[PDB]
């Protein structure tokens, strides 16, 4: 006979965050063995080692904002590889880092991440030491004898730091010139030594402006192939691509597969979705205000001619109306709007 | 009554803008006069900022290089840009006016027109 | 096959239908030092 | 005294001893080349002035008192 | 010419508003923070009504109860019961405004959509 008031607060966000900011800690310690996610700062478990609690703390400060999730697991030095690449794949991370990877174990590292990204079509990236591989979701950091705070640091503690920097670095700022209070000694390098590492793809620390500074952001991925062209070149593009990458994929497994059937009606939809997802981004500095989705022809040309029916004597619009056997084909054109790190104009 | 008195030919070092390294005619510096000066003024200060060196005076420098790294999107930048080479230059008692025509945007290098009003 | 989404993300270089390379110049004289080809592309690169 | 030597005032002092045929302008190059010379002139003027007090047998620090009483 | 100061984070016990019986996490009541405090608050001053208890504050209270039992129509009475909830409500210094949107008929179950505003 009673029917009471029974409220429940809801709300709503304008931008919709996923897998952006993680950052994936693996330590190898014989006390602690196990995994722990650190959200908020100054949380540090007794188990940890001093050098694992300074990597802790080079990776809780960023540059401009601390970054948002920290993830550490910890594990005995011996079958590590392994057991860190079973916990990768069961929780999703955006980059990684690792105190004692050797050269064997970082190659592993960009096997398993190029893998990932090329099959499992899951947008990853790892910062790395000394790698001369052939991909841009790595990070090579070639910077030797870096001394932060009159303190010696060793190239995986800068390059941990450095990711960590990056993680709290906004998309609409730029990894180029970004200057560095904590460091204070670095051994002296010329100006066409540093010009000569960053051409050869390598990040690298600069004094200039006063301060100390990273010369350029450039990705570890020495040759791009025609197709890349020289935006491919900087991780800054790779980000956002891969951000809208990982987001399509999720609201598509969200909603599309499954509880939604294929349809004409279903591909309008899908479309206006996509359009909206897209204005989302036009939002936001990232990429241009102007794009288009549309449906892709010629893979459905393609369907047809498998399926074998006669592209004659039929309105071309009866291709799109024709159904493609729970499947959907789209084309869609954009560009990505990140600005500019250097400037060269003239007087009169 | 008087009139305001001419400025007086300003004189100093030369060089080649494109080499950034002074030059000597046969052990002379050579000789700047009229829209000599006021060029490498210009270059002098556009190219090297004041709060870097403790030395320059503090009126002088400019904060076009803060803009160098990409600390913001190109649509404003580029007025808050020509603002700034407005506040570097005109410090000059020499030059009159300083204008600023457009930004030119392609890759990551960005072109711009601007443009110098002198006396002689 | 087990059908499953395949969502495929591809760059757009614009492509041009590329005509006879016109300009080249072939080069050919006599030295007695590493013979064969230089096939020099790169601007300023003398060999040895 | 020491307190009017500063690096503006022995710079328009220099600037007034050299008289030369190129005109004289802020950011010039001799303008900066006598600039820093004067910055270094301005931290010996401040050190002479501490050589005052530190001669003084007033206001003595351990080593200048242990000096003295010895 | 001071700025106000802002309403420190209210802490209490926190519980399941659909469970209504407290919570123990390992022995210590949840802690509210930011928007938690806000919604327990809320909740406590709707459920009951301070004209049954002695024990509470005069300006405690909602008077939404006596719309309960069909004491009067539905179209005045949405209006009414917007009233008796933003007089119920903005009582709290840290809530801002409370709106309402409007309310739902069918059947003997009325659902109402309200909004509110808070300052963290």
């Amino acid at each position: 006979p009673s029917i009471n008031i029974s409220f429940k607060e809801l709300a709503t966000t304008v931008k919709e965050r996923s897998a952006r900011g993680i950052i994936a800690m693996v330590l190898k310690d014989a006390k602690a063995l196990g995994l722990n996610e650190i959200h908020e700062k100054e949380d540090i478990p007794v188990d940890l080692s001093a050098e694992n609690k300074e990597y802790i703390n080079l990776a809780l400060m960023g540059n401009v904002n601390t970054p948002n999730k920290l993830l550490v697991y910890v594990i005995e030095g011996e079958a590590d590889i392994q057991t860190a690449l079973d916990f990768l794949e069961t929780k999703e991370f955006n980059y990684l880092c690792m105190p004692k990877a050797v050269e064997a174990d970082k190659t592993a590292i960009k096997n398993w991440i190029i893998k990932l990204r090329d099959i499992d079509k899951v947008k990853v990236k790892a910062v790395l030491g000394k790698v001369v591989g052939n991909h841009e979701g790595i990070i090579n950091f070639t910077t030797e004898d870096v001394l932060v705070g009159e303190k010696k640091y060793s190239v995986d503690e800068f390059t941990s730091r450095v990711a960590g920097l990056i993680a709290g670095t906004p998309l609409s700022q730029s990894v180029t010139y970004t200057k560095l209070s904590d460091v204070v000694d670095i051994p002296k390098m010329t100006k066409v030594d540093a010009e000569s590492r960053v051409n050869k793809g390598e990040l690298i620390l600069i004094k200039e402006a006063g301060a100390i500074r990273i010369a350029r952001g450039v990705n570890s991925l020495t040759e791009l192939t025609a197709e890349k062209g020289e935006m491919f070149q900087k991780i800054k593009i790779v980000d956002t691509l891969d951000i809208i990458h990982s987001d399509i994929r999720k609201v598509i497994i969200d909603d599309y597969i499954g509880k939604v059937t294929n349809s004409y009606d279903n591909k309008c939809l899908l479309i206006v979705a996509i359009k909206s997802y897209l204005e989302e981004l036009e939002k936001s500095a990232l990429i241009e205000s102007d794009s288009t989705v549309e449906i892709d022809f010629e893979a459905q040309k393609s369907y047809l001619k498998s399926k074998g029916v006669d592209l004659s004597y039929m309105t071309l619009q009866e291709i799109k109306e024709a159904n493609t056997g729970s499947k959907v084909f789209l084309k869609a054109k954009i560009k990505v709007l990140d600005a500019m790190e250097d400037i060269d104009l003239s007087i009169e | 009554l008087p009139k305001t008195e001419e400025l007086p030919i300003f004189r100093e070092v030369a060089w080649d803008f494109e080499k950034d390294e002074p030059i000597l005619e046969k052990g002379d510096f050579k000789i700047i006069e009229k829209k000599e000066a006021l060029k490498v003024w210009i270059y002098k200060c556009i190219k090297t900022n004041r709060y870097e060196h403790e030395i320059y005076s503090l009126e002088y420098g400019t904060e076009l290089s803060e803009l160098i790294g990409q600390k913001y999107t190109k649509g404003l930048t580029e007025s808050e840009a020509s603002r700034f080479i407005k506040e570097a230059l005109l410090i000059n008692p020499y030059i009159l006016e300083v204008n600023v025509k457009s930004a030119n945007f392609n890759r990551d290098i960005l072109s711009a027109n601007v443009k110098v009003s002198t006396i002689y | 096959g087990l059908p499953s989404i395949n969502i495929s993300f591809k760059e757009l270089a614009t492509t041009v239908k590329e005509r006879s390379a016109r300009g080249i110049i072939a080069m050919v004289l006599k030295d007695a030092k590493a013979l064969g080809l230089n096939e020099i592309h790169e601007k300023e690169d003398i060999p040895v | 005294m020491y307190s009017d030597q500063t690096y503006e005032v022995i710079k328009n002092r220099t600037l007034e001893n050299i008289n030369l045929d190129i005109y004289k302008g802020e950011g010039s190059f001799l303008n900066n080349m006598v600039s820093g010379n004067n910055l270094e002139l301005s931290k010996i003027y401040l050190e002479l002035s501490k050589m005052h007090k530190m001669a003084f047998i007033q206001d003595t620090y351990n080593q200048f008192l242990d000096k003295r009483v010895n």
